[PDB]
């Protein structure tokens, strides 16, 4: 039978930004049917979109990097993408290499660089890269090419070589898919859904290192499942008996029910909630599988 | 190459309104502020307003605060200057400019539009 | 009965540094019984040392930061440690908070900062932090207090607040435990072992973003198990029947055996190898559980 | 506060050896280079040798190359100058210094020893 890992949400890894899960909530004021490409897996272990098995791949990419200096722009990096295991990136039935960011804004990335200009020879260099929207850098990760740059008074004298770019911070974050193919079509995991009337998406929330105004809120990003649940479905071989699983999220010490929900076999969780504003949950419970249930199974309201 | 195309200048009476707009075209390689400068005859190019790439930060010249509003969509290539309560001292060529930045700077812009004449009675 | 997640090593997360597993090897020329504090778990699910469940916690820490400028030194950060889920850190029966680095050298770290200066108000700031050895900064992560600094001509005018430090790079890396308690003793997970005569540790290897001279090798770091194995044992409630599990590492495609090994129930893998130099293995195989075997089970030589 | 303590200074015949040692004590807040400078009577303070915190990078003055070696263990608080084939022109007060760096600089050292006299008699 299908089971779940015995891990409290607060001890889990986020599936869209490489950080701890800090929050668990529903918020029907937010887009109901997001088209996230990471954190997407079927109960049967079928990965959707750019979803990787390893949490360390999330919001990262690998590449053959080529550097040039262009006065008035600065140091420009052209990244020829490969998959993070070093295997060749081949345009296929998904938007980008596995783990490639699935949100918009400007990412500060860090890469191992080698310089000939004298000081440290191997070091780590920060670049700025626009994920989206369009009318910026004409990114084409679908075709294996993306662009980043940083202000420099003169050439950094960087040597061409292999990098794995990892995320430092987000500026002008927006939760809409990035520019995957310079305005052209790409294969996308479908919008999350559908939901019964009165059902809403359960969100696993983390907070992103940001560049913002002195008074900004923590920058929230949500996913359908923590990364441990993603790898669990992918590294297991479950047999799907019905459209959904009834889960009960319970206090770990007492067994007190906090809420019941449905894991649709397409990899998203619904609660029955009729309020208009956000409702948060303790992050120190455990999800238990109760039973296969049909699509139309009516949950106890929260 | 970065080009900035302006619209919406011309002639208006004292106390009236104009809306300038500016569209950035050409490939850029990181975030950029959009701004408005102006030059009256015999004077230097002076700062009017600017909005960061995220569209969450605005700076204004002291002489236009409360009258002018700069608008922009998050990460997008079009800026608008809503100019209200215009006065003769506001007569100038208005220049759209853009510059790589994560803020809304008042100086040292790299990219320049053609300018549009604004004339108040 | 015990099973393992069906994941090739090359698609797994490293358990001591937050990066992909790139290499799988034995090397008798290296320390035989390393005292690693991260990536330590029992087959029965007991976490050892500072081992976190989440890969995002590895080589990171959370703290209340207090910053000061000191003419001649630069900006100094005093970090009062918390556990990475935001709960209080209390000195107890391990060396440090969960996921604290278990190696030595100077770690460049990144933290969310807030400044009152003009320009970016929330931004990410890089600091340099000595992990070890002792005679440097008098670090006491065991007691909940560590120090970092960065060169500055003037005060960075940083506001005190909560941070999560994540690693940018390593300088002067050395794989020995860091300064946990200002040169004093701390509770430690024991050395990895023991091995029968002829048995050697299987190493899961990644490479660290580094500051070095032009002609440095990639900076290798080894762990006993990938993080997906660590969370798998911790999230399962496996009954231990004898000292070791016989595993077979097989070519996924051809079904060919590459080697057999013992997963000791104390959370490390042994091969029988009598060479004196390193022997690397393909990273695209699958580990399968054959059975429980006694301590004295004799592996086929590799 | 940060202190440097050096020793091993004495009198030796031309073509002799001498070994200087230095130890840093007190709290440092990041990696630090350790170096040797010298100052003969009247003349100006000159660089001799330096070694980075990782103990992988060394810089030497041209006048001491193939004669003097600077030694250190990665991350550790002691540096050594093995002074071989000593000549009367090497006579001076030898000072230990340390400075915040990931390399082996030649200038701008923040921390200074009290110095030790080396005298080479022809």
């Amino acid at each position: 039978m299908v089971d779940l890992p015995v891990i409290q949400p607060r001890l889990c890894t986020h599936a869209r930004w490489p950080a701890p899960v800090y929050g668990l909530l529903v918020d029907p004021s937010l887009p109901s049917n997001p088209q996230w490409q990471n954190g997407r897996v079927h109960v049967d272990g079928t990965l959707l979109g750019t979803t990787p098995i390893s949490g360390s791949w999330v919001s990262c990419f690998a590449a053959e990097a080529a550097y040039k200096f262009q006065s008035g722009t600065g140091e420009v990096a052209t990244f020829t993408l490969i998959e993070q295991d070093g295997s060749a990136y081949v345009p296929g039935d998904r938007a980008a290499p596995l783990g490639y960011p699935d949100f918009s804004g400007q990412l500060e990335i860090e890469v191992q660089t080698e310089t000939t200009k004298t000081g440290d020879k191997l070091k780590v260099t920060t670049f700025e890269m626009i994920l989206g929207p369009t009318t910026n850098a004409d990114q084409a990760p679908y075709q294996g090419r993306v662009f980043a740059s940083v202000t420099a008074a003169a050439s950094l004298d960087l040597v061409d070589g292999r990098v794995r770019a990892v995320p430092r911070s987000i500026y002008g974050f927006q939760d809409t898919i990035p520019e995957y193919n310079d305005g052209l079509l790409v294969p996308l995991a479908p919008p999350i859904g559908p939901f019964l009337p009165g059902e809403v998406l359960l969100r696993f929330r983390t907070y992103m290192r940001q560049i913002d105004t002195a008074d900004a809120a923590a920058e929230a990003i949500d996913c359908a499942l923590p990364q441990e649940f993603v790898s669990w479905f992918a590294s297991n071989a479950f047999t799907v008996q019905s459209e959904a699983l009834l889960l009960r999220y319970r206090n770990t010490l007492t067994g007190q029910l906090l809420f019941e929900c449905k894991l649709y076999n397409e990899g998203y969780i619904a609660l029955s909630y009729s309020g208009s504003g956000p409702l948060t949950f303790p992050t120190d419970g455990i999800f238990e599988v109760v039973s296969w249930v049909p699509r139309l199974y009516q949950l106890a309201s929260v | 190459q970065v080009q900035l195309q302006e619209s919406g200048g011309g002639l208006v009476q004292a106390g009236g309104s104009l809306r300038l707009s500016c569209a950035k075209s050409g490939r850029t390689f990181r975030a950029y502020a959009m701004g408005w400068f102006r030059q009256a005859p015999g004077k230097e190019r002076e700062f009017v307003a600017a909005i960061d790439w995220s569209a969450a930060i605005t700076n204004y010249a002291d002489s236009v605060k409360g009258r002018f509003t700069i608008l922009r969509d998050k990460g997008m290539n079009t800026a608008y200057l809503q100019m209200n309560s215009l006065e003769p001292e506001d007569t100038a060529v208005y220049y759209c400019a853009a510059t790589y930045s994560t803020i809304a700077p008042r100086t040292s812009y790299d990219f320049w539009g053609q300018g549009t004449q604004v004339t108040v009675s």
